[PDB]
């Protein structure tokens, strides 16, 4: 019973750099331990087992080194291809552990959302539901924050939310949040608001709309 | 010349039984260690059972009982059977050959399962029309809303196919009620405000639901 | 009339890999067993089908001493009725196996900073093991289609893997000295008894 | 370790009744269980040892049949006096010995 | 007449010790194995320690350690050693006689018990 | 107790033949094997070899390759070490060991050592012949002035001589050297006490010389000049 | 086979510090198979360490042994007299060889001889035989170099020393060099001398004597 830890999550990097992940193992696991890559979609590849041995097929820039219960994998130049998903696994009697995982990504200059909110249609309403879209174009970096005060109270439920994956030609994301509030509820209000918080905003910028208009 | 094709995966209600089958290529399974591995959506992934060449299988403990890992020589296949299945074993599911301590180097394709009871329905598409709300840096935003519909997928296309330059279709976020739900926005330039049409064409395949509905600036 | 040689098993100087296991016949000699009663505690001592305080007034026509070296956590696959590539691919107890089982850490002898090599293991093998059958054997493995022709590559392996015992190790993969004595009864003048 | 269930985990029965009760052990242990019958507040008693063997000086009406991962102990006429929970223990694997969860006899 | 007196069991901090008795009569107490078996509510009957009659002691893996059995030929008795107790140790404690007929062990006599409380 | 009684000097000459005996008491003899050791006078620790005391397997060293026999009694508990063609380099002390570094069953390395010894056996092995001591005087010098004197056992063969002092009475300040084989093979002993050198021409000084293999006593009386 | 090279070839302390002897192998020695031994003055050896860690039956706690691959250390805490003695090494890796052998002595003062001179007694002459013994009573460290001077000049092969052993009290040593010559040159030769030259003196000795 082993539990491996790999101490990157989202770490990015860019073309020319260097990158080293880790692998700690909870026990103490002898020196066994293989590194795999997922790009989005595909199956995963291996590339180490035996934690420094390097697989057939694969390129000289990745190494691997460690032992007993530290393991670090290591790319000596990013490459527009080397841009995935990289796992650690083990082995050892009736169980096999992998580790969560660290995103690769690309790494650029910070840039600023664009802020957009939509109210409800029409045959929204006729069927008997409203919801309220807010839209953020173009930020990176994938951590933002969003709120959604109606009126003074900001919902802990009722929203879900969802990102796109980096954008090949400029190396970007995108996020969209809803809202979901009945016929009932949502023509109980008149102001209804989309607070975001960004790294590229010097102040929280709010777009909002009145309902009687 | 080397390859692991697999097959077998769909809908299901949530205690029904549905058997995953995978094909081998230039490897004899009744030779090799074979892994099945399954991945959820967007978690990571995780090992399932294991059949040694000898004959001895391994399951995790989440699966024990309710799973069943075989092996077909004559055909040259492996299977996994699947049981009293619940929510938390939908995943696309891998079958792998293993070398021991020098990993898992030869990887099926992947398979999808689903696992809910839901129901076949179409969409619900909605219009999110722009507005002075909307117009920005002279690039405002449109979009149409797919609502409650399963099971995936669902292919939106704006003014079909003409327009792709500055579409993004978000992923597919799962509902409260068993469906799921996305949407997709394009920045076109503000300057077509009204003197441009936007139609998206949503594509519900498992249903044939063609929807073209048009999406155009309200007052 | 003689003793039995079980000070030479226990304190022997060299074992055996666990695939290549060693065997000695013990007859024709006084059993006296406080050897085991005085054990320090720090070994692992189970019996199967007879209790250890009735050792000392039962007769058997042979004694078996099977001596080798494995893992840490694989001690828990020399019983009877178990599965693993230890129980499986190189030392197999009956299901009624009637005799008793001793191991104990040897780090301190079996260890060295630039890895012992000289321990191994069978990794590849098509089926299990008969009950106390040894595969001495070095054949190149096909897991593919084509064959080897006794040259590794692709789908053709060496069917052995190496311990490669270090002291930094933690004690589930650190080398275990394991001895199995196996008392055996037929029809026949039942030379080791033991007062 | 070797886990023993037994079956049923109650079983009401009536004087003159016919009563059986199973164990089950998760691998094989060949003939290698004993009986315990226990009333309520006194020391536990043997009642059958190897499986089929009857203690010396017993209720005659015990009986017990069974081997490998079955065993059965059989009552065959019930007496008011044999109310209790009673119990199977294997003794295979020494110096370890586990005993079972225990089935309580109830007099309806 | 084999009967079997325990003796010793009460009220007892955690972490403390104690030492119970069991007097042996109606049966040379120098041939017999000897044991001691406790049960609770909860699991039941558990198998605690052992003595032969070579001096040899057997424990199992909880109790490994903590716990030591003695012998005393001479006045027909025995005891139970137990050194830093746990709350799992609460139960009552039987002093058993231990015997078999070939390869087979069973208990076939035991004593009467006596209760075992810690806190 | 453990105990092994072995057999006593031996004297012998080149070419000849010896045959050391050792007799193992207090354990049971067939579980372990025995090992013979050897050592030179003013030398170290060399091996010779071994025996398993249950199925007669021996194991010798090269040196002595053959040249060499061992043999066990199993009634008696005995072992016997037998060297032919003595040389003179052969003079050492023998020791006979009770061995744990190579089982007696199954002839296999053990963790461990020579554990219980013997008493020693000298075998002396020169070409010559039993003689007696030329006992001298050795006289304080001619001014009197503390001071040493002695007596020079000189020209005597076999070993030991016993050298004592008016019959142990001056015990303090007695120096008895070494024995130191001479280039004709035969032994020579020089035996000193320092007295005051007041009190010279007063006592009388004889020192006592035992030579038992020649039945020699002599009292010889140390006069100064 | 394996040669056991064991160092230091003497070591002097002081009845209380502690002792660290080396045990060297020329190939790799296991650790389950080196050994140690001590041997009193007179007596027979004893095992005293088995396996390079483990300690034989009976041995005190202040003997212990570690070491592996090719270096081997035994190590003494309490000197007590009789810990006084001669340690040796072995393995049987590979064969069973011995070492070398390190004795253990006693460290004390700078202690100079008492140089005696003894003319050839005359009963002895009266036997076509002569010798003049020289004599250095309780000296300290053991090295000590003499020289026969006849009439002016050293001399060779008339020479044979022989020292004692350490005394139980003092601890100190007794040389004895005895120069054997023929009669006839002896009475051909009219004056010689012992010349003794030690470290705990500052300036040759030197003792002589003539004919009569
Ligand atoms: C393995 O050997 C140890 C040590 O044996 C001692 O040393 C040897 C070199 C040899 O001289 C033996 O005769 C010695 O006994 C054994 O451990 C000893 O066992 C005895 C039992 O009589 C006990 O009295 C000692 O205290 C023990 N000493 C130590 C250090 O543990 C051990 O028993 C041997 N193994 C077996 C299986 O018997």
């Amino acid at each position: 019973d082993i539990q491996l830890t790999q101490s990157p999550s989202f770490l990015s990097a860019s073309v020319g750099d260097r990158v080293t992940i880790t692998c700690r193992a909870s026990q103490g696991i002898s020196s066994d331990l293989a590194w795999y890559q997922q790009k989005p979609g595909k199956a995963p590849n291996l590339l180490i087992y035996a934690a420094s041995t390097l697989q057939s097929g694969v390129p000289s820039r990745f190494s691997g080194s460690g032992s007993g219960t530290e393991f670090t994998l290591t790319i000596s130049s990013l490459q527009p291809e080397d841009f995935a998903t990289y796992y650690c696994q083990q082995l050892n009697s009736d169980l096999y552990t992998f580790g969560q995982g660290t995103k690769l990504e690309i790494k650029r200059t910070v840039a600023a959302p664009s802020v957009f909110i939509f109210p409800p249609s029409d045959e929204q309403l006729k069927s008997g539901t409203a919801s309220v879209v807010c839209l953020l174009n173009n930020f990176y970096p994938r951590e933002a924050k969003v709120q959604w005060k109606v009126d003074n109270a900001l919902q802990s439920g009722n929203s879900q939310e969802s990102v796109t994956e980096q954008d090949s030609k400029d190396s970007t994301y995108s996020l969209s949040s809803t809202l979901t509030l009945s016929k009932a509820d949502y023509e109980k209000h008149k102001v209804y608001a989309c607070e975001v918080t960004h790294q590229g905003l010097s102040s929280p910028v709010t777009k909002s709309f009145n309902r009687g208009e | 010349e080397v390859q692991l094709v697999e097959s077998g995966g769909g809908l299901i209600q949530p205690g029904g039984s549905l058997r995953l089958s995978c094909a081998a290529s230039g490897i004899i399974v009744s030779s090799n260690y074979m892994t099945w591995v399954r991945q959820a959506p967007g978690k990571g992934l995780e090992w399932v059972s294991v059949i040694y060449s000898g004959g001895s299988t391994f399951y995790a403990d989440s699966v024990k009982g309710r799973f069943t890992i075989s092996r077909d020589n004559s055909k040259n296949t492996l299977y996994l059977q699947m049981s009293s299945l619940r929510a938390e074993d939908t995943a696309v599911y891998y079958c792998a050959r293993d070398l021991g301590p020098y990993g898992m180097d030869v990887w099926g394709q992947g398979t999808t399962v689903t696992v809910s009871s839901a129901s076949t329905k179409g969409p619900s598409v909605f219009p999110l029309a722009p507005s002075s709300k909307s117009t920005s840096g002279g690039t405002a935003a449109l979009g149409c809303l797919v609502k409650d519909y399963f099971p995936e997928p669902v292919t939106v296309s704006w003014n079909s196919g003409a327009l792709t330059s500055g579409v993004h279709t978000f992923p597919a976020v799962l509902q409260s009620s068993g469906l799921y739900s996305l949407s997709s926005v394009v920045t076109v330039p503000s300057s077509s405000l009204g003197t441009q049409t936007y139609i998206c064409n949503v594509n519900h395949k498992p249903s044939n639901t063609k929807v073209d509905k048009k999406v155009e600036p309200k007052s | 009339t003689n003793l039995c040689p079980f000070d030479e098993v226990f304190n022997a100087t060299r074992f055996a890999s666990v695939y290549a296991w060693n065997r000695k016949r013990i007859s024709n000699c006084v059993a006296d067993y406080s050897v085991l009663y005085n054990l320090a505690p720090f070994f692992t001592f189970k019996c199967y089908g007879v209790s250890p305080t009735k050792l000392n007034d039962l007769c058997f026509t042979n004694v078996y001493a099977d001596s080798f070296v494995i893992r840490g956590d694989e001690v828990r696959q020399i019983a009877p009725g178990q599965t693993g590539n230890i129980a499986d691919y190189n030392y197999k107890l009956p299901d009624d196996f009637t005799g008793c089982v001793i191991a104990w850490n040897s780090n301190k002898l079996d260890s060295k900073v630039s890895g012992n090599y000289n321990y191994l293991y069978r990794l590849f093998r098509k089926s299990n093991l008969k009950p106390f059958e040894r595969d001495i054997s070095t054949e190149i493995y096909q897991a593919g289609n084509k064959p080897c022709n006794g040259v590794a590559g692709f789908n053709c392996y060496f069917p052995l893997r190496s311990y490669s015992f270090r002291p930094t190790y933690g004690v589930g993969h650190q080398p275990y000295r394991v001895v199995v004595l196996s008392f055996e009864l037929l029809h026949a003048p039942a030379t080791v008894c033991g007062p």
